[PDB]
């Protein structure tokens, strides 16, 4: 089926080395292929490089 | 000889290769991304470690990564 | 089709009256790196060792003492002027080594046949702790 | 006459609309803050007129009217010292016994 | 006389230093006519000075070996001996105003996050909103301790960490 | 002049109005209350 959350849901990042750990953002798209890190999340909190988006895996990512 | 090791969080946007002022980095096929490419460092003998690669990686907690090792006459950037 | 071009030193230099920022005694002992390109028209580029040299039509041969001094020359020869250079590495025993388009294609674009060295099939946040890599002969990063 | 007066009539509308949007001079600043480095880069890049635009005419008009701003502040500064020389001083008494 | 001290109305180096200052003002006063504003100013300085010594002795401030008003910052030695106005009254007169500025600035930040882009309204302060929270925050300890009882003051472990 | 009142509502302009408010309030109090070292009645 369509793995990952829906197209524009809110989400919580659980990657402990990411800059947005324990922090809430919006999924923008989930790539439906054998990519290791499909889930693309956009934030309002920009990082130290000014990059507001990142790819995450299916398991580092929890709803609400 | 500096230690440059990159990781699977690469997305293959090849901004590290274009930013490398010493041709340390090049782009190898790899299926774990949409752009079908992942970097590689076959020329870490020539690296100075100026870290222009990881100023340019977009991914959070940078995919390319430079470890400052033991410095030869090419790593210290010497014309002499 | 492409493989490993050689060099003749017969090819003319750019017209440059010489700077004090050029080679040093390292060129006579360790190594010095020569750079070639094919210019369409006569125009004026900047030397990475300070100043300005004019390129002439056909091949152009120039020599430096660092690798960044050659690649910071091709960076303004490829982006500004859309030329295709390549620089080599000359040792004082006459040996020469081909460096920058090392498989023909420039390293920003995939060649599909170059080998992926120095990679980790794991995430940077999944390194081991330094207590595990302690007493590894020499001092050693946990990313190995 | 190669040496001649040459101006342009009304290049910029006199309007407070751009005072509402700080960082309007630069592309990198006009999208608002997300970081306290925005408000330091606002004051750092403020008079870097060569970095706002590429047009040398637009740079030149900016440094020509900014010089009236520096001269206009010097004329306030001089007029302060004559005023503080007038109403709060002893210049009347100083001339008799200097 | 609490900790080797003495009342400033009772010590003499205090009164000696008062007479030291008024001596310096009067020998400065002597250079001017009695109508002149450089002498009107100095006699107004003295009447601010002499009332200042009268008011410090009125409050029962403690002098010591140097004849200066020493403060007692301990309740139980200020409540017992009548000196809560030195420290113990302004330690709550401050902490009313301090947490007031904290609470108004808190409520302005909480009530700006539910917007389009809240970073714009930290440059451009919503003055009809900010003054509205400024006036109505005057009972902030009455509002904070009610927020303290819920669990809405402290955000939970949604907070950001590195490697616990 | 709505855009002009946005400028009056920026961060440094409200800072330089409110600091003239708060200093100017404490200046007038320290005029009409000369030298308050201790809280009297
Ligand atoms: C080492 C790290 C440790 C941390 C250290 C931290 C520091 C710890 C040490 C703390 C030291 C701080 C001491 C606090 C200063 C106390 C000031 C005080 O409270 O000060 C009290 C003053 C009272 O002022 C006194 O007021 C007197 C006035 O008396 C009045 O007396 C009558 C009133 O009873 C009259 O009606 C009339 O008002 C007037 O004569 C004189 O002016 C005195 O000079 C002055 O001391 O507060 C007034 O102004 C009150 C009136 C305000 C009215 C204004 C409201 C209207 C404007 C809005
Ligand atoms: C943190 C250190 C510290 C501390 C504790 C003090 C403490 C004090 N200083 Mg000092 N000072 C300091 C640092 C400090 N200072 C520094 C760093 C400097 C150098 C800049 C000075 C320079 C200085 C000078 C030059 C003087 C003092 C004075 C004073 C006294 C304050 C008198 C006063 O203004 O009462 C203020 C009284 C109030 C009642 C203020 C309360 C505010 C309002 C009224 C309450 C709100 C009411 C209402 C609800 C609001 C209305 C708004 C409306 C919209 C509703 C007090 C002992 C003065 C003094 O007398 O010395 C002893 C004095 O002359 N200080
Ligand atoms: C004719 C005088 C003049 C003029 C027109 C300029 C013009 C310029 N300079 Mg320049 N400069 C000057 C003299 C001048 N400079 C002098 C005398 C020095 C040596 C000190 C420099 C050193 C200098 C450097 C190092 C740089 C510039 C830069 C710039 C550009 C942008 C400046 C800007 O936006 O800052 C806006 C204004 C400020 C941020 C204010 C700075 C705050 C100052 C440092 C605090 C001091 C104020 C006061 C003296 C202290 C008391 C205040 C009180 C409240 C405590 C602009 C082209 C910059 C540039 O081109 O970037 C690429 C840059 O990096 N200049
Ligand atoms: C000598 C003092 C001086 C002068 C003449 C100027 C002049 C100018 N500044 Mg400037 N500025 C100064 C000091 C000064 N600045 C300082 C100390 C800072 C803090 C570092 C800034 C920060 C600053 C910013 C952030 C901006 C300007 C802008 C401007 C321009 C707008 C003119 C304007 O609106 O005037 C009319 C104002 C009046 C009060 C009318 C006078 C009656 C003008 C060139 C703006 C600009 O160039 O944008 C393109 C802008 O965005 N300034
Ligand atoms: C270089 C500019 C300059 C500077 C630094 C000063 C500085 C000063 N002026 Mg001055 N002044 C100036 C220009 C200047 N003036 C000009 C051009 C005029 C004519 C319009 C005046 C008219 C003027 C008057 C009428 C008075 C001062 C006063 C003062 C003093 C206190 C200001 C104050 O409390 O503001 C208050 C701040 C706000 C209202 C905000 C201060 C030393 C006062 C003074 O020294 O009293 C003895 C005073 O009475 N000034
Ligand atoms: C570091 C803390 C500290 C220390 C060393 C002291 C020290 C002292 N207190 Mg004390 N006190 C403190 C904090 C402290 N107090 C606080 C926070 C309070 C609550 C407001 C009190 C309330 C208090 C009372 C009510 C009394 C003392 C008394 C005493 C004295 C016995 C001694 C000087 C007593 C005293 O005067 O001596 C018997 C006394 O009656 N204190
Ligand atoms: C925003 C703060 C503030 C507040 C609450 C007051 C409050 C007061 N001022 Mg004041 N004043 C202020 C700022 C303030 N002033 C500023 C910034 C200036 C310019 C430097 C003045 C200049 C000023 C003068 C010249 C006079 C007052 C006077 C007064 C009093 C009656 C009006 C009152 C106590 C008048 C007074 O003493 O009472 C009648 C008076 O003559 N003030
Ligand atoms: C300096 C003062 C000189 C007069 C300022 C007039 C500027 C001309 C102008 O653009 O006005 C024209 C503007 C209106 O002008 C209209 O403005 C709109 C939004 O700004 C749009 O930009 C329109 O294009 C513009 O025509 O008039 C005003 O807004 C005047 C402002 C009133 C300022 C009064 C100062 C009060 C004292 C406060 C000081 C603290
Ligand atoms: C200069 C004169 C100094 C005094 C005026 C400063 C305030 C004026 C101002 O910022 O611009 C005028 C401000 C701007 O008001 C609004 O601000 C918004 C901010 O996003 C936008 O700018 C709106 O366009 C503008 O209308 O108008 C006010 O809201 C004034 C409020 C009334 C003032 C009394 C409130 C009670 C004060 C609390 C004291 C405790
Ligand atoms: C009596 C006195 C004293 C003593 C004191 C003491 C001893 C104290 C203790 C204290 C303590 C032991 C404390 C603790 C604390 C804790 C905590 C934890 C806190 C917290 C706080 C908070 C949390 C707040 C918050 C807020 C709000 C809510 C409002 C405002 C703003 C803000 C946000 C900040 C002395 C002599 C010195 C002086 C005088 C007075
Ligand atoms: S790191 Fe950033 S730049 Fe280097 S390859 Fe991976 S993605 Fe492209
Ligand atoms: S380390 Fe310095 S040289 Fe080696 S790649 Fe990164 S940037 Fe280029």
């Amino acid at each position: 089926k369509e793995v990952g959350p829906k197209r524009g849901s809110l989400v919580k990042i659980l990657r402990p080395e990411s800059y947005w750990f324990n922090q809430v953002g919006k999924v923008v798209s989930v790539d439906q292929s054998g990519v290791r890190y499909p889930v693309v999340v956009r934030f309002e909190n920009q990082n130290y490089a000014g990059v507001t988006t990142n790819n995450y895996a299916l398991d580092e990512v929890v709803a609400a | 000889a500096h230690i440059v090791k990159i990781y699977d969080t690469c997305i293959g946007c090849t901004q590290c290769v274009r930013a490398c002022p010493l041709d340390v980095l090049e782009m190898v096929p790899w299926d774990g991304c949409k752009a079908s490419q992942m970097a590689s460092a076959p020329r870490t003998e020539d690296c100075v470690g100026c870290k222009r690669c990881e100023t340019a990686c977009p991914t959070d907690f940078l995919s390319v990564r430079v470890y400052l090792g033991s410095e030869s006459t090419r790593s210290m950037g010497l014309s002499y | 089709a492409w493989t490993v071009p050689t060099l003749n030193p017969d090819t003319p230099s750019p017209i440059f009256g010489g700077s004090t920022g050029g080679l040093l005694r390292k060129a006579q002992t360790e190594e010095f790196y020569v750079i070639t390109w094919e210019a369409k028209k006569e125009q004026i580029f900047e030397m990475p060792t300070g100043g300005a040299a004019i390129m002439r039509q056909g091949p152009n041969l120039l020599k430096f003492g660092k690798k960044e001094q050659c690649l910071a020359l091709t960076t303004q020869l490829r982006n500004k002027f859309k030329l295709t250079p390549c620089f080599y590495r000359v040792f004082p025993d006459g040996k020469v080594q081909y460096l920058h388009p090392a498989d023909g294609v420039y390293p920003e674009k995939v060649n599909a046949g170059r080998v992926g060295a120095n990679q980790n099939m794991r995430r940077i946040g999944q390194n081991v702790n330094p207590i595990k890599v302690k007493f590894s002969g020499r001092m050693m990063s946990p990313a190995e | 006459k190669k040496v001649k007066i040459a101006v342009d009539r009304n290049p910029v509308e006199t309007s407070f609309e751009k005072w509402a949007k700080p960082g309007h001079f630069s592309r990198t600043l006009s999208k608002g803050p997300n970081t306290t480095t925005w408000i330091w880069n606002l004051h750092a890049d403020a008079h870097d007129f060569d970095s706002h635009t590429s047009d040398l005419e637009e740079i030149s008009r900016k440094v020509f009217s900014a010089h009236f701003g520096q001269l206009g502040i010097i004329f306030i500064w001089l007029s302060g010292m004559y005023f503080h020389g007038a109403r709060f001083s002893n210049y009347e008494a100083w001339l008799s016994d200097p | 006389d609490i900790a080797g001290l003495t009342p400033c109305s009772e010590s003499k180096a205090y009164a000696k230093l008062e007479k030291k200052e008024l001596k310096t003002l009067e020998k400065r006063l002597k250079q001017y006519e009695a109508d002149s504003a450089p002498a009107v100013a100095l006699k107004a300085t003295m009447e601010r000075t002499k009332a200042r010594f009268a008011n410090y002795a009125k409050a029962g401030l403690l002098c010591g070996n140097d004849g200066l008003p020493h403060l007692i910052a301990d309740p139980g030695l200020a409540l017992k001996y009548g000196h809560a106005g030195e420290v113990f009254i302004p330690t709550f007169g401050f902490l009313y105003v301090a947490g007031y500025i904290g609470y108004v600035g808190r409520q302005y930040l909480i009530a700006v996050k539910g917007e389009a882009k809240p970073t714009d309204k930290e440059i451009i302060i919503d003055v009809p909103l900010a003054t509205k929270l400024a006036w109505q925050g005057a009972g902030w300890p009455l509002a904070a301790v009610q927020e303290l009882q819920r669990g809405t003051l402290l955000e939970k472990e949604e907070n950001i960490t590195v490697s616990p | 002049m709505k855009d002009f009142t946005t400028y009056l509502s920026t961060a440094p302009v409200i800072a330089t109005i409110w600091f003239t408010f708060t200093a100017g309030l404490l200046i007038e109090i320290n005029r009409y209350f000369p030298d308050p070292l201790v809280f009297s009645f």
